[PDB]
């Protein structure tokens, strides 16, 4: 899971 | 940042948010017209947004510079997620100051257990969501290669890196993606991916910024 909003 | 702190207003002056009209990545500022950011971060209407602290009130030090140039590392994946990082060029130079500053790239790559700054305006819920007016930081190590391929099997390729705690409750989370993991005042890591945040046995990943810094240079250069 990438952490961008 | 789960399990962090606050940094301080400007304490970390290369941190940068990218703004569409709200806080989604941040970023570091490599010299006045770069942002270093993830490739998963890339979007169009990407305002720059320097010197914040609360990304929420203008305070003052805030320099918005609109991206005149996205630049995804053409061999992102953005389904392994390799080559995470993106390349920013601001539309103008942004003035250079004590709160806002570029942080050098590294020289070298980083050993595992090098402590890094991680830091940005991401959750700072593990569970949940809570997203924070005011920059956080996360002091947290490099892990092993081993470590991390024993976290993320088959998902870490040589431009990742897990950084944090195995222990749960210290990483970096949604909305932190783009920006820094610095080292020894080098920019080594890009906040990139991980299962959750802050879990246990489940590190942050980052994009190994020591890989691209040819990558960068010569992107730079050229653009
Ligand atoms: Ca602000």
């Amino acid at each position: 899971c990438t952490k961008s909003i | 940042i789960v399990g962090g702190y606050t940094c301080g207003a400007n304490t970390v002056p290369y941190q940068v948010s990218l703004n569409s009209g709200y806080h989604f990545c941040g970023g570091s500022l490599i010299n006045s017209q770069w942002v270093v950011s993830a490739a998963h971060c890339y979007k169009s209407g990407i305002q720059v947004r320097l010197g914040e602290d609360n990304i929420n009130v203008v305070e003052g030090n805030e320099q918005f510079i609109s991206a005149s140039k996205s630049i995804v590392h053409p061999s992102y994946n953005s389904n392994t997620l390799n080559n995470d990082i993106m390349l920013i060029k601001l539309k103008s130079a942004a003035s250079l100051n004590s709160r806002v500053a570029s942080i050098s790239l590294p020289t070298s790559c980083a050993s595992a257990g090098t402590q890094c700054l991680i830091s940005g305006w991401g959750n700072t819920k593990s569970s949940g969501t809570s997203y924070p007016d005011v920059l956080k930081c996360l002091k947290a190590p490099i892990l092993s290669d081993s470590s991390c391929k024993s976290a993320y099997p088959g998902q870490i390729t040589s431009n990742m890196f897990c950084a944090g705690y195995l222990e749960g409750g210290k990483d970096s989370c949604q909305g932190d993606s783009g920006g820094p993991v610095v080292c020894s005042g080098k920019l080594q890591g890009i906040v990139s991916w991980g299962s959750g945040c802050a879990q246990k046995n489940k590190p942050g990943v980052y994009t190994k910024v020591c890989n691209y810094v040819s990558w960068i240079k010569q992107t730079i250069a050229s653009n």
